[PDB]
């Protein structure tokens, strides 16, 4: 059983680690979109670059 | 004598205020977008509270 549970918490461990990883691009995907949705609405037809 | 006055009055006026029917065209125009967008947006608020 503690074998076992060094290859659980090994699996755990990678799991741990690519939920760390993925939430910073995905949380970072809907912050660029938060930008996105403050420029392109009116802003970027205002500043058309006139 | 009086009615010529007034005429040579206005035509420094006349030709001084429409000098200025070009700019005028592009502020119009550029107002336009401001009323079609709000347009559009009313639409996506009242299609949201729908």
């Amino acid at each position: 059983l503690r074998q076992r549970h060094t290859e659980l918490e090994r699996e755990v461990s990678r799991f741990e680690d690519q939920t760390q990883q993925q939430r910073q691009q995905y949380a970072q995907a809907k912050e660029s979109l938060t930008t996105l949705n403050r420029l392109i609405p009116q802003v970027t037809l205002l500043l058309d670059e006139t | 004598w009086q009615s010529a006055r007034e005429l040579l009055r206005d035509w420094p006026s006349q030709r001084h205020l429409a000098d200025r029917v070009q700019p005028l065209r592009m502020r119009l125009s550029e107002l336009e977008q401001r009323l079609n967008n709000q347009q559009n947006a009313e639409r996506l608020l009242s299609e949201f509270c729908k």
